Protein backbone atom coordinates (compact mmCIF):
# COMPACT_ATOMS: atom_id res chain seq x y z
CA UNK A 1 0.00 0.00 0.00
CA UNK A 2 2.24 3.17 -1.03
CA UNK A 3 5.82 3.19 -2.05
CA UNK A 4 8.28 2.48 0.88
CA UNK A 5 12.19 3.62 0.18
CA UNK A 6 14.53 1.88 2.42
CA UNK A 7 17.49 2.98 1.06
CA UNK A 8 17.34 7.03 1.68
CA UNK A 9 18.72 8.07 4.42
CA UNK A 10 16.38 11.38 4.77
CA UNK B 1 11.41 -8.61 -12.63
CA UNK B 2 15.02 -10.05 -11.98
CA UNK B 3 16.16 -12.28 -13.78
CA UNK B 4 19.00 -14.55 -11.47
CA UNK B 5 20.20 -17.82 -12.66
CA UNK B 6 22.81 -20.68 -11.64
CA UNK B 7 26.47 -19.33 -12.39
CA UNK B 8 28.03 -21.32 -9.68
CA UNK B 9 27.68 -24.13 -7.44
CA UNK B 10 30.20 -24.86 -4.38
CA UNK B 11 30.78 -27.79 -2.49
CA UNK B 12 32.89 -27.88 0.39
CA UNK B 13 31.44 -28.40 3.49
CA UNK B 14 30.53 -32.51 4.90
CA UNK B 15 27.38 -31.09 7.03
CA UNK B 16 24.47 -28.86 7.08
CA UNK B 17 25.72 -25.41 5.66
CA UNK B 18 23.98 -22.93 8.53
CA UNK B 19 24.72 -19.27 6.94
CA UNK B 20 26.38 -17.52 4.09
CA UNK B 21 27.22 -13.12 4.18
CA UNK B 22 29.18 -11.44 1.09
CA UNK B 23 32.33 -9.14 2.80
CA UNK B 24 31.35 -5.69 2.49
CA UNK B 25 33.39 -4.87 0.19
CA UNK B 26 31.82 -7.96 -2.14
CA UNK B 27 35.86 -9.50 -2.82
CA UNK B 28 34.74 -12.75 -0.32
CA UNK B 29 31.90 -14.80 0.25
CA UNK B 30 31.96 -15.99 3.85
CA UNK B 31 30.12 -19.65 5.45
CA UNK B 32 29.74 -21.75 8.47
CA UNK B 33 28.96 -25.05 8.81
CA UNK B 34 27.02 -27.62 11.15
CA UNK B 35 30.56 -29.02 10.51
CA UNK B 36 32.42 -27.14 12.95
CA UNK B 37 33.73 -24.87 9.75
CA UNK B 38 34.01 -21.77 8.03
CA UNK B 39 35.06 -21.34 4.66
CA UNK B 40 36.11 -18.44 2.09
CA UNK B 41 34.78 -18.04 -1.49
CA UNK B 42 35.57 -15.88 -4.29
CA UNK B 43 32.31 -13.50 -4.12
CA UNK B 44 32.42 -13.56 -8.42
CA UNK B 45 33.93 -17.12 -9.28
CA UNK B 46 32.82 -19.04 -6.60
CA UNK B 47 36.75 -20.29 -6.34
CA UNK B 48 37.76 -21.50 -2.80
CA UNK B 49 39.97 -19.84 -0.69
CA UNK B 50 40.47 -21.12 2.51
CA UNK B 51 39.05 -23.30 5.59
CA UNK B 52 38.84 -22.08 9.10
CA UNK B 53 39.00 -24.24 11.87
CA UNK B 54 38.76 -23.49 16.09
CA UNK B 55 35.33 -24.39 17.19
CA UNK B 56 34.66 -27.45 19.20
CA UNK B 57 30.95 -27.48 17.93
CA UNK B 58 29.07 -27.03 14.99
CA UNK B 59 28.76 -23.04 14.04
CA UNK B 60 24.74 -21.36 13.33
CA UNK B 61 25.95 -18.27 12.01
CA UNK B 62 29.38 -15.71 10.74
CA UNK B 63 29.59 -11.84 10.19
CA UNK B 64 31.57 -9.70 8.61
CA UNK B 65 33.60 -6.75 10.05
CA UNK B 66 33.28 -3.20 8.07
CA UNK B 67 36.23 -3.80 6.49
CA UNK B 68 35.94 -6.57 5.38
CA UNK B 69 39.11 -8.50 7.79
CA UNK B 70 37.53 -9.90 10.36
CA UNK B 71 34.94 -12.42 11.36
CA UNK B 72 32.42 -13.93 13.84
CA UNK B 73 30.95 -16.67 14.02
CA UNK B 74 28.78 -18.23 16.68
CA UNK B 75 28.66 -21.67 17.95
CA UNK B 76 26.92 -24.73 19.75
CA UNK B 77 30.33 -24.54 22.08
CA UNK B 78 28.52 -21.72 24.33
CA UNK B 79 30.82 -19.60 22.46
CA UNK B 80 31.98 -16.99 20.09
CA UNK B 81 35.02 -16.58 18.18
CA UNK B 82 36.27 -13.47 16.47
CA UNK B 83 39.08 -14.08 13.18
CA UNK B 84 41.54 -12.43 10.96
CA UNK B 85 40.04 -13.28 7.81
CA UNK B 86 43.51 -13.25 5.68
CA UNK B 87 45.61 -14.90 8.43
CA UNK B 88 43.26 -17.47 9.56
CA UNK B 89 43.82 -16.36 13.28
CA UNK B 90 41.58 -16.82 16.20
CA UNK B 91 41.91 -13.06 17.08
CA UNK B 92 39.45 -13.73 20.90
CA UNK B 93 37.01 -16.36 22.33
CA UNK B 94 34.09 -14.73 23.75
CA UNK B 95 32.89 -16.49 26.82
CA UNK B 96 29.31 -16.02 28.60
CA UNK B 97 26.08 -17.35 27.19
CA UNK B 98 25.18 -20.54 28.96
CA UNK B 99 23.68 -22.37 26.12
CA UNK B 100 24.09 -22.88 22.52
CA UNK B 101 24.96 -19.45 20.51
CA UNK B 102 22.78 -18.92 17.46
CA UNK B 103 23.06 -15.93 15.84
CA UNK B 104 25.98 -12.73 15.81
CA UNK B 105 26.53 -9.34 13.83
CA UNK B 106 29.10 -6.15 14.29
CA UNK B 107 28.15 -2.09 14.57
CA UNK B 108 29.06 -0.57 11.62
CA UNK B 109 31.90 1.10 13.66
CA UNK B 110 32.48 -2.46 14.08
CA UNK B 111 34.14 -1.68 17.63
CA UNK B 112 31.12 -3.76 18.92
CA UNK B 113 29.41 -7.38 18.88
CA UNK B 114 26.12 -8.19 19.18
CA UNK B 115 24.99 -11.97 19.80
CA UNK B 116 22.24 -13.90 20.55
CA UNK B 117 22.20 -17.74 22.28
CA UNK B 118 19.54 -20.27 23.38
CA UNK B 119 19.74 -19.09 27.12
CA UNK B 120 17.24 -16.30 26.13
CA UNK B 121 19.50 -13.24 26.20
CA UNK B 122 21.61 -10.72 24.21
CA UNK B 123 24.96 -10.06 24.72
CA UNK B 124 26.88 -6.62 23.67
CA UNK B 125 31.03 -7.29 23.15
CA UNK B 126 33.97 -5.69 22.60
CA UNK B 127 35.87 -6.01 19.81
CA UNK B 128 39.41 -5.45 20.75
CA UNK B 129 39.34 -7.00 24.28
CA UNK B 130 36.48 -9.77 24.26
CA UNK B 131 34.81 -8.46 27.21
CA UNK B 132 31.27 -9.13 27.43
CA UNK B 133 30.05 -5.42 28.05
CA UNK B 134 26.33 -5.38 28.82
CA UNK B 135 23.78 -8.52 28.98
CA UNK B 136 20.54 -8.05 28.10
CA UNK B 137 17.55 -9.63 29.52
CA UNK B 138 16.16 -10.13 25.78
CA UNK B 139 13.27 -12.60 25.66
CA UNK B 140 11.88 -15.80 27.61
CA UNK B 141 12.98 -18.32 24.87
CA UNK B 142 15.85 -18.54 22.25
CA UNK B 143 16.95 -16.00 20.38
CA UNK B 144 16.88 -16.28 16.55
CA UNK B 145 18.53 -12.83 15.29
CA UNK B 146 20.19 -9.61 15.93
CA UNK B 147 20.98 -6.80 13.89
CA UNK B 148 22.68 -3.25 14.00
CA UNK B 149 20.96 -0.63 12.55
CA UNK B 150 22.52 1.88 9.72
CA UNK B 151 24.74 3.82 12.53
CA UNK B 152 24.88 1.70 15.37
CA UNK B 153 22.52 2.83 17.68
CA UNK B 154 20.22 0.67 17.85
CA UNK B 155 19.78 -3.02 17.81
CA UNK B 156 16.67 -5.44 16.85
CA UNK B 157 16.63 -8.98 18.06
CA UNK B 158 14.19 -11.26 17.87
CA UNK B 159 13.19 -14.89 20.02
CA UNK B 160 10.80 -17.86 19.36
CA UNK B 161 8.76 -16.42 22.36
CA UNK B 162 7.22 -14.34 19.57
CA UNK B 163 9.24 -10.99 20.04
CA UNK B 164 11.16 -8.44 18.14
CA UNK B 165 12.54 -5.69 20.89
CA UNK B 166 14.56 -3.08 19.72
CA UNK B 167 17.19 -1.61 22.00
CA UNK B 168 19.52 1.19 22.48
CA UNK B 169 23.16 0.10 22.46
CA UNK B 170 24.06 3.11 24.84
CA UNK B 171 22.28 1.87 27.81
CA UNK B 172 21.00 -1.22 27.17
CA UNK B 173 17.40 -0.08 27.49
CA UNK B 174 14.13 -1.64 25.43
CA UNK B 175 12.66 0.84 23.39
CA UNK B 176 10.39 -1.27 21.72
CA UNK B 177 8.37 -4.44 21.76
CA UNK B 178 6.76 -5.42 18.26
CA UNK B 179 2.94 -7.45 18.53
CA UNK B 180 1.61 -8.47 16.07
CA UNK B 181 -2.34 -10.43 16.31
CA UNK B 182 -1.17 -13.67 16.94
CA UNK B 183 2.53 -13.34 17.78
CA UNK B 184 4.35 -16.92 16.31
CA UNK B 185 8.03 -18.07 16.80
CA UNK B 186 10.00 -15.02 15.65
CA UNK B 187 12.94 -16.59 13.66
CA UNK B 188 14.72 -13.64 11.76
CA UNK B 189 14.70 -10.26 12.17
CA UNK B 190 17.21 -7.66 10.20
CA UNK B 191 17.02 -3.40 9.58
CA UNK B 192 16.45 -2.25 6.39
CA UNK B 193 19.44 -0.41 4.97
CA UNK B 194 18.99 2.42 6.05
CA UNK B 195 17.20 1.76 9.84
CA UNK B 196 13.74 3.46 9.22
CA UNK B 197 12.07 -0.53 8.27
CA UNK B 198 12.42 -3.77 9.56
CA UNK B 199 12.10 -7.04 8.28
CA UNK B 200 10.81 -10.33 9.95
CA UNK B 201 10.58 -13.70 8.92
CA UNK B 202 8.07 -16.08 11.20
CA UNK B 203 7.28 -19.47 11.73
CA UNK B 204 4.08 -19.38 9.84
CA UNK B 205 5.24 -19.04 6.07
CA UNK B 206 4.72 -15.32 6.39
CA UNK B 207 7.54 -12.46 6.52
CA UNK B 208 6.52 -8.76 7.50
CA UNK B 209 8.10 -4.90 7.10
CA UNK B 210 7.87 -2.89 10.00
CA UNK B 211 7.66 1.07 10.41
CA UNK B 212 10.08 0.78 13.33
CA UNK B 213 8.93 3.90 14.85
CA UNK B 214 4.98 3.81 14.70
CA UNK B 215 5.18 0.05 15.27
CA UNK B 216 2.89 -1.08 12.74
CA UNK B 217 3.13 -3.89 10.23
CA UNK B 218 3.09 -2.83 6.76
CA UNK B 219 4.02 -5.46 4.03
CA UNK B 220 3.84 -8.76 4.15
CA UNK B 221 5.28 -11.65 2.17
CA UNK B 222 4.13 -15.26 1.24
CA UNK B 223 4.36 -18.26 -0.91
CA UNK B 224 7.47 -20.04 0.70
CA UNK B 225 7.02 -22.66 3.57
CA UNK B 226 9.17 -22.08 6.79
CA UNK B 227 7.77 -23.24 10.14
CA UNK B 228 11.00 -25.20 11.63
CA UNK B 229 13.97 -23.50 10.35
CA UNK B 230 15.37 -19.61 11.21
CA UNK B 231 16.05 -19.15 7.61
CA UNK B 232 17.51 -16.03 6.78
CA UNK B 233 16.00 -12.96 4.62
CA UNK B 234 17.03 -9.75 2.77
CA UNK B 235 16.73 -6.32 1.11
CA UNK B 236 18.25 -6.62 -2.28
CA UNK B 237 19.00 -3.31 -3.61
CA UNK B 238 21.53 -2.95 -6.17
CA UNK B 239 19.22 -3.40 -8.85
CA UNK B 240 15.45 -3.39 -8.73
CA UNK B 241 14.22 -3.71 -4.96
CA UNK B 242 13.27 -7.18 -3.60
CA UNK B 243 12.88 -9.51 -0.72
CA UNK B 244 15.30 -11.95 -1.01
CA UNK B 245 14.77 -15.37 1.12
CA UNK B 246 15.50 -19.02 1.83
CA UNK B 247 12.92 -21.43 1.94
CA UNK B 248 12.08 -25.12 3.21
CA UNK B 249 10.81 -26.14 -0.23
CA UNK B 250 14.60 -26.15 -1.11
CA UNK B 251 13.49 -23.34 -3.39
CA UNK B 252 15.17 -19.54 -3.29
CA UNK B 253 12.31 -17.09 -3.04
CA UNK B 254 12.15 -12.91 -4.39
CA UNK B 255 9.50 -10.73 -4.21
CA UNK B 256 9.04 -6.95 -5.18
CA UNK B 257 9.35 -4.74 -2.68
CA UNK B 258 6.46 -2.98 -3.35
CA UNK B 259 3.95 -5.01 -4.36
CA UNK B 260 4.76 -8.06 -2.43
CA UNK B 261 4.69 -10.70 -5.22
CA UNK B 262 6.68 -13.49 -5.93
CA UNK B 263 8.78 -12.01 -9.10
CA UNK B 264 11.06 -14.92 -8.99
CA UNK B 265 11.99 -18.18 -7.52
CA UNK B 266 15.10 -20.19 -8.40
CA UNK B 267 15.58 -23.74 -8.37
CA UNK B 268 18.83 -26.17 -7.72
CA UNK B 269 18.94 -27.06 -4.24
CA UNK B 270 17.78 -30.59 -2.69
CA UNK B 271 16.96 -29.65 0.96
CA UNK B 272 15.98 -26.68 3.12
CA UNK B 273 17.57 -23.75 1.49
CA UNK B 274 18.60 -22.05 5.23
CA UNK B 275 19.77 -18.90 4.40
CA UNK B 276 20.93 -16.39 1.51
CA UNK B 277 22.69 -13.25 1.04
CA UNK B 278 22.89 -10.36 -1.54
CA UNK B 279 26.29 -9.39 -2.95
CA UNK B 280 26.80 -5.49 -1.56
CA UNK B 281 27.10 -4.23 -4.99
CA UNK B 282 26.40 -6.71 -7.38
CA UNK B 283 23.10 -8.27 -8.37
CA UNK B 284 24.48 -11.64 -7.02
CA UNK B 285 22.42 -13.95 -4.55
CA UNK B 286 24.53 -16.36 -2.24
CA UNK B 287 22.53 -19.47 -0.86
CA UNK B 288 23.02 -22.20 1.11
CA UNK B 289 21.28 -25.97 2.11
CA UNK B 290 21.09 -28.46 5.04
CA UNK B 291 22.63 -31.71 5.44
CA UNK B 292 20.95 -33.29 2.65
CA UNK B 293 22.69 -31.01 -0.10
CA UNK B 294 25.26 -29.07 1.77
CA UNK B 295 26.27 -26.99 -1.50
CA UNK B 296 26.35 -23.03 -1.85
CA UNK B 297 24.96 -21.36 -5.04
CA UNK B 298 25.61 -18.61 -6.38
CA UNK B 299 23.13 -16.55 -9.38
CA UNK B 300 23.49 -13.39 -10.51
CA UNK B 301 21.15 -11.15 -12.57
CA UNK B 302 20.98 -7.95 -15.00
CA UNK B 303 18.16 -6.39 -13.24
CA UNK C 1 22.63 -25.31 16.23
CA UNK C 2 20.63 -24.00 13.53
CA UNK C 3 20.47 -26.94 11.23
CA UNK C 4 18.85 -29.80 13.66
CA UNK C 5 15.58 -28.43 14.33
Amino acid sequence: DEEVDVTSVD
Amino acid sequence: KPNYALKFTLAGHTKAVSSVKFSPNGEWLASSSADKLIKIWGAYDGKFEKTISGHKLGISDVAWSSDSNLLVSASDDKTLKIWDVSSGKCLKTLKGHSNYVFCCNFNPQSNLIVSGSFDESVRIWDVKTGKCLKTLPAHSDPVSAVHFNRDGSLIVSSSYDGLCRIWDTASGQCLKTLIDDDNPPVSFVKFSPNGKYILAATLDNTLKLWDYSKGKCLKTYTGHKNEKYCIFANFSVTGGKWIVSGSEDNLVYIWNLQTKEIVQKLQGHTDVVISTACHPTENIIASAALENDKTIKLWKSDC
Amino acid sequence: ARTKQ
